[PDB]
């Protein structure tokens, strides 16, 4: 979707210790929104094992099914080789797959 | 997916952390999840056990670290009951420190 | 006290200094506008 954070204030400066301040929040409707500010003086002892949405898609990616880029040996091969399975009524079916992970990265 | 408001902690203060609950669709849902907290030498202190039932995929959670502790890399791992053999896990440092005034950066 | 500057009993300490705050929980139920809604917190900055 899309989740925004930036100044209420439309205008002005840098703030002072102790003042108030407008936080504009545009994100999606009915979406639920936790928030958390930290000192970034913090991050320079240290800025691993952080949140970001780029770890969350390569955490998804790396759980794909599919491990080719595309096409196959034969038929049976490309349903196989993009995380499907063939099965008709004439026999042309797709090679038996009982491995979790993909293919060990042979190099 | 883990989150800590802090990367670095310090002996008697107290870490806040959030446990999102999503499917493969990353939609949040209802489940039970087990929460587990180890020291530096992997020895598990703290075991909690909330569900995300009608809390909207956010788990908050919170724990007080002892001033009597060793320091070094914590990490905080979380599983859904029905599936312990997939654990997710977040590090967290637990160091006496103080914040600086300034950032250094090498390029 | 007469003099061109404040006294003592005059200067205000700043004491809040923590290292992560606004550990907050807000929700947008708000009327949307482009599938956007927007919510205008009004927070209090530490010292």
């Amino acid at each position: 979707g899309s989740l925004v954070v930036k100044s209420g204030q439309s205008e002005d400066r840098q703030p002072v210790p102790g003042q108030q301040m407008t936080l504009k929040i545009e994100g999606d409707h009915g979406a639920r929104v936790v928030l958390v500010a930290v000192d970034k003086g913090v991050f320079v002892l240290n800025k691993k094992n952080k949140l970001t949405q780029s770890k969350i898609w390569d955490v998804v990616e790396k759980a794909d099914i599919g491990c080719t880029p595309g096409s196959g040996k034969d038929y049976a091969g490309v349903f196989s080789d993009a995380g499907l399975t063939f099965t008709s009524s004439s026999g042309q079916q797709t090679a038996q797959r009982a491995e979790l992970q993909c293919p060990q990265p042979a190099a | 997916f883990i989150q800590t408001d802090k990367t670095i902690y310090t002996p008697g203060s107290t870490v806040l952390y959030r446990i999102f609950t999503v499917n493969h669709k990353l939609l949040p849902v209802g489940r039970t999840v087990m929460v587990n907290i180890e020291n530096p030498e992997g020895i598990p202190v703290k075991q909690d056990s909330l569900s995300s039932q009608n809390q909207l995929g956010v788990l908050p959670l919170s724990w007080d670290i002892p001033e009597l502790v060793n320091m070094g890399q914590w990490k905080i791992r979380a599983y859904y009951e029905n599936s312990p053999q997939q654990v997710f896990s977040t590090e967290f440092e637990v160091k006496e420190y103080v914040l600086p005034s300034f950032e250094v950066i090498v390029e | 006290l007469d003099e061109d500057i404040i006294a003592e009993e005059n200067i205000v300490s700043r004491s809040e200094f923590p290292e992560s705050w606004l550990w907050n929980v807000e929700d947008l139920k708000e009327p949307p506008k482009n599938g956007i809604s927007t919510k205008l917190m009004n927070i209090f900055l530490k010292d």
